[PDB]
């Protein structure tokens, strides 16, 4: 996992 | 680095061709940590894994979440400016 949250855009 | 100015050309059926990370709530600027191959952003030329995104389209992103600027960012149609910086 990313250290925080990841989106993708 | 030096902050940039970048223009990014996106067809309306396209996203942008990022994937980001961080955001004000985790005390981390809006990051691009991937670049998908053949997607808008990678086509532009200026935007790179590690570019902190500081403003689209005028807009400011230093103090924006996560959310925010998700929002934010798919927004944005045609020809997009990105304010960006490598640190």
């Amino acid at each position: 996992n990313s250290r925080y949250p990841t989106s993708i855009i | 680095g030096p902050i940039r100015k970048v223009l990014l050309l996106k067809e309306d059926h396209e996203g942008l061709g990022i994937s980001i990370t961080g955001g004000k709530e985790h005390g981390v600027p809006i990051l691009i940590s991937e670049i998908h191959p053949g997607q808008p952003a990678d086509r532009c030329g200026g935007l790179h894994v590690g570019d902190a995104i500081l403003a689209v389209n005028g807009v400011n992103l230093r103090d924006t979440k996560h959310k925010e600027a998700v929002t934010i960012l798919s927004q944005q149609r045609g020809e997009i400016e990105f304010e960006v910086v490598y640190v």
